[PDB]
RNA sequence: AAGGAACUUUGCAAUCUCACCCCGUAACUUCGGAAGAAGGGGUCCCCACGCUUCGCGUGGGGCGCAGUGAAUAGGCCCAG
RNA sequence: AUUCCUUGUCGGGUAAGUUCCGACCUGCACGAAAGGCGUAACGAUCUGGGCGCUGUCUCAACGAGGGACUCGGUGAAAUU
RNA sequence: GAUGUCGGCUCGUCGCAUCCUGGGGCUGAAGAAGGUCCCAAGGGUUGGGCUGUUCGCCCAUUAAAGCGGCACGCGAGCUGGGUUCAGAACGUCGUGAGACAGUUCGGUCUCUAUCCGCUACGGGCGCAGGAGAAUUGAGGGGAGUUGCUCCUAGUACGAGAGGACCGGAGUGAACGGACCGCUGGUCUCCCUGCUGUCGUACCAACGGCACAUGCAGGGUAGCUAUGUCCGGAACGGAUAACCGCUGAAAGCAUCUAAGCGGGAAGCCAGCCCCAAGAUGAGUUCUCCCACUGUUUAUCAGGUAAGACUCCCGGAAGACCACCGGGUUAAGAGGCCAGGCGUGCACGCAUAGCAAUGUGUUCAGCGGACUGGUGCUCAUCAGUCGAGGUCUUGACCA
């Protein structure tokens, strides 16, 4: 059938105990030059459009 | 290189055409006549090695017979012996030389060049009736 | 003792006499001396050699200041030697000499994850009368209820390579001083451009 | 190991497909929006297209053919950007990143003239 | 690893000019290799090894050639170091006209 | 690469053969067959010449490693 | 394909054959329509052998594609 | 309410009542070759033919070609030949339905690892300031095989035939590590050649599809073996068997009770690798420094030295990690030069009825290789990160 599987239900812990590592980092928004929204790091501010100059449109 | 159920072709009018391999000796030629194995393992009989082996084909009247089991010397392995210089070698076909306890060709000659290596090797006689040896 | 860094840099060709000769190119690049320490300081004896040049405008305030205290200039790179000593800086002058047998080691290339046949050999096995174990997969990891459990150490896929690697007794062929290039005969480990550590025979005949 | 020095996702006869695909566009319209690597393995199949065509004389064009199959795009490199590109040594597309997208959570990018 | 600023190309150069020979240009088509057999005893023998040349592999240091030829009655093929000290010189005999760097078609 | 059934319960599996012309083809047989037995050759292009035309034959020329030039496409035999 | 003692004995073939072929016969427990013995041709039939080729193997190796890995979307199971 | 069975394949590991190597005593041990008993498990212990075999017989070798154990080791690892399903057959037993000491051909062996165990790789915290880098080695792993030939020496020995110890030299086998210069293998679009078809109007030139490269020929880097290079050691310490010096108890004899020494492939050390989570958390060199916050927000908050984040990459890699660069820039791409591979391009010209040949052309094309070069992008900028407990003692003016 289903050949291995597990011997008991896991601890609720346990399940946690693994789970220590999901935790998400998040973004390190940065403020742009011109709009001041936040942007990502070396991509196009979403907002404005910048780079320098307005590469993407407004 | 060659080894067991290895066919060569023999490079002597000893009588056996073609000779099956059917062990790698691991060549003794030396002292009285040819010294005893080194190492009961070997696998790959390289120019100048002997081999043991069993007639597949003799022509009709010559010394050697079909059936017959043998001791022979590789002199053309289709391999590819490499000198000292740096230099390479093969021939188109594996070819040896059955012989005797005393490692001398059962024919009264051979045929085709023959590798110099068996020169090094003190294979002396067969050497001697090498029409060449490259 | 005696020893030198420098860079693997390639192997070739040459002729000694009539020998054809595969050679490891070596640059025991020159190597300053930056920091000696005695039992009596640091509770043995040993030497500090430096190698890649770095520039300086990447070196740690603190790295700076290691290196100040013996006016050498950023290496990038240091090592101990033992029972070493010299003064100055060590160069391969004088050091190695044509013919003597050394022990070069370095890392060897990097394998990432290999499975048994390739980072144990083992066999694999049947790839045609029968399997799903085709070619690789170890066979068995043990025996039963006894030993109910696998030994520490059995050979197992791991991450093969990226390992020390001491090779020993290589015939020094070449030494071109001034240059700080070094033939040596037979093969060393690591990818051209890695580092080398070459060593008087740490076991000579 | 695999310390080769190439990309694929798709086969021998795609990558192509993609590539020359691409390459239309890009010449084409000065700048598509792609997926960050598809853009990336781009960059330079482009480039060296247009440092071929970058040469005039019938063959360096034919050889642009089979790049690009379609004759006005084909002219455009060949006759109005290749020729501009005279003074440059050769070495210009861009490539400029945007936002992560939606749909599948990869992040998008711009690869421009 | 270490990443020391150089010409790692060059330096090879270096140590194997100093191992490098030019010879007579061929391409394909008969050649005649006299090298010396210096092996036999003491003595310095002379040998002969001629015909169709099949490839030219390698540059510098390692390059070298392979020439087939068929000796009484087999087929052998010599490979050769342009600058192999075994080779005393190398000679054309008659340029040949085919069309692919190897050949090895000829092995039939 | 070299070797070539050494695999192994067993050449299982996977190669090889693989179309169409032509030459050729055994024991044994209820004469039908065994037979596509086995084996060997050919096979593209151009030109001239004749043929029953699609097509084909003869001769000469040509190109490549190779011409059912890529897909479809028998491995054969001995004995029980 | 009916043999136990049994790999019977001799011969064949193989370098070497508990199998296969042929004889012998001492048929544990063959035999004449529960058919006897033989037989060309037929067999995805079962057995032994040979030629050919081969990654079956000596030994593996490189390459490809689909998974396996990683991020975003959805998100089971047997077990306990 | 299930502990899967014979054999094999794979992977092992252990005992010794040791098969081979190593040390020895005795020999009816001349030498050479043996027998035998004791010490000794470091390492090693071939390939085939027949059989489902284990066994065993045989071919050909070998230092040897050991015996057992581990659920007759190992099927959540594979096979599935053997045997304890259904089909069929023969012999045999049964009047039968059926049966068997038997023999014969056939016959589905279940993607998804929780826990322990194992191989690899990260995250956290700890190691009493915050950091950069260099280490000691507590301890632990790997390795640990052997032939043949030469010299000594044709000596010792032996009537002779034959023919060494010891010591010293070479050179193989198998095994393992590294490596890609070589010789080769691959190189899935780097170059070329070829067919059919559809297309780019047509001709000519090209593209697609004929695998998931249409096929063929070749092939850099890379990776790789049957290719290279190196290795198993020396010396040493303590020992087994064994052998000995001095030597009483037995005014003698005695390797022994005092004592002492020699002595194995084995033990420990030495060789290569790992190693301070050796929480008993070690050592060294260098750097940053002692800030701010009213018994209302009691501690966190700026920050230093330093690092991460991110981008561009890598001979590093599943992910992480590791290394390099990130404009004070040569990091990667492109671009230029060169290298190497393909093997002569498109076009035009000329020759030919044509097919094609020849010339311009050692052309043309161009992955991964060597350099160069500021053409592209590595913008901008955010986050984190110390002010160092106490006790005794020693030193300072
Ligand atoms: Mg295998
Ligand atoms: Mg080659
Ligand atoms: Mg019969
Ligand atoms: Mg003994
Ligand atoms: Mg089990
Ligand atoms: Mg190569
Ligand atoms: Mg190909
Ligand atoms: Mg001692
Ligand atoms: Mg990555
Ligand atoms: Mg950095």
């Amino acid at each position: 059938a289903k050949h291995p599987v597990p011997k008991k239900k896991t601890s609720k812990s346990k399940r946690d105990m693994r789970r220590s590592h999901h935790a998400l980092t998040a973004p390190n928004l940065t403020e742009c030059p011109q709009c001041h929204g936040k942007k990502l790091s070396h991509h196009i501010c979403p907002n404005c459009g910048y780079y320098d100059g307005r590469q993407v449109l407004a | 290189m060659i080894m067991p159920q290895s066919r060569l072709d023999v490079a002597d009018n000893s009588g056996a055409r073609e000779i099956m391999c059917i062990r790698v000796l691991n060549s003794g030629i030396g002292g009285k006549g040819l010294t005893t194995g080194g190492g009961g393992n070997k696998r790959y009989a390289h120019v100048g090695d002997i081999i043991v082996a069993s007639v597949k084909d003799a022509a009709p009247r010559g010394a050697v017979k079909a059936g017959d089991v043998v001791k022979a010397v590789v002199v053309r392995t289709s391999h590819a012996i490499k000198r000292a210089d740096g230099s390479t070698i093969r021939f188109d076909r594996n070819a040896a030389v059955i012989i005797n306890n005393q490692g001398e060709p059962r024919g009264t000659r051979v045929f085709g060049p023959v590798a110099r290596e068996l020169r090094d090797r003190r294979f002396m006689k067969i050497v001697s009736l090498a029409p060449e040896v490259l | 003792m005696k020893g030198i860094l420098g860079t693997k840099i390639g192997m070739t060709q040459i002729w000694k006499n009539d020998r054809a000769i595969p050679v490891t190119v070596v640059l025991a690049g020159p190597c300053p001396i930056v920091q000696r320490k005695t039992a009596q300081t640091d509770g043995y004896e040993a030497v500090q050699i430096g190698y890649a040049p770095k520039a300086e405008r990447k070196v740690n305030k603190p790295m700076q200041g290691h290196f100040a205290k013996a006016g050498v200039a950023p290496t990038r790179i240091l090592r101990e030697f033992r029972g070493f000593a010299p003064d100055g800086d060590s160069v391969n002058v004088d050091i190695f000499a044509e013919g003597e047998k050394i022990d070069a080691t370095g890392t060897s290339k990097g394998k990432g994850t290999q499975g048994v046949m390739k980072r144990w050999n083992f066999a694999g096995g049947p790839a045609s009368h029968g399997s799903k174990k085709w070619h690789r997969r170890p066979g068995s990891i043990g025996q039963r209820k006894t030993p109910g459990r696998v030994y520490k150490g059995k050979r197992m896929a791991g991450h093969m390579g990226m390992e020390r690697v001491t090779v020993q007794n290589l015939e020094v062929v070449e030494i071109r001083a001034g240059e700080n290039l070094i033939l040596v005969k037979g093969a060393i480990p690591g990818a051209n451009g890695g580092l080398v550590v070459l060593r008087s025979a740490a076991k000579a005949s | 190991h695999g310390k080769a020095g190439r990309k694929l996702n798709r086969n021998s006869s795609a990558r192509v497909a993609l590539a020359r695909a691409q390459a239309t566009a890009l010449l084409r319209e000065g700048r598509i929006q792609t997926t960050l690597t598809k853009a990336k393995e781009l960059r330079p199949f482009v480039e060296q297209l247009i440092t071929t065509a970058k040469g005039g004389d019938l063959h360096s064009r034919r050889l642009v053919a089979q790049d690009i199959h379609d004759k006005d795009v084909v002219r455009k490199v060949m006759d109005e950007v290749a020729p501009k590109y005279a003074e440059r040594p050769g070495g210009y597309t861009r490539i400029l990143r945007v936002g992560t997208r939606r749909g599948d959570g990869v992040t998008m990018a711009l690869i421009e003239l | 690893q270490t990443h020391i600023k150089i010409n790692r190309g060059e330096l090879l150069r270096g140590i194997e000019q100093d191992h490098t020979r030019q010879l007579p240009d061929f391409r394909p088509g008969d050649t005649v290799r006299v090298d010396t057999k210096v092996r036999e005893g003491n003595r310095t023998r002379s040998q002969a090894f001629e015909g169709v040349v099949i490839a030219i592999n390698g540059s510098g240091s390692r390059k070298s050639f392979t020439v087939r030829k068929i000796s009484f009655g087999e087929g052998v093929e010599r490979v050769f170091p342009f600058a192999s000290p075994l080779v005393n010189q190398v000679t054309i005999v008659e340029r040949g006209k085919v069309r692919r760097a190897k050949l090895y078609y000829l092995r039939e």
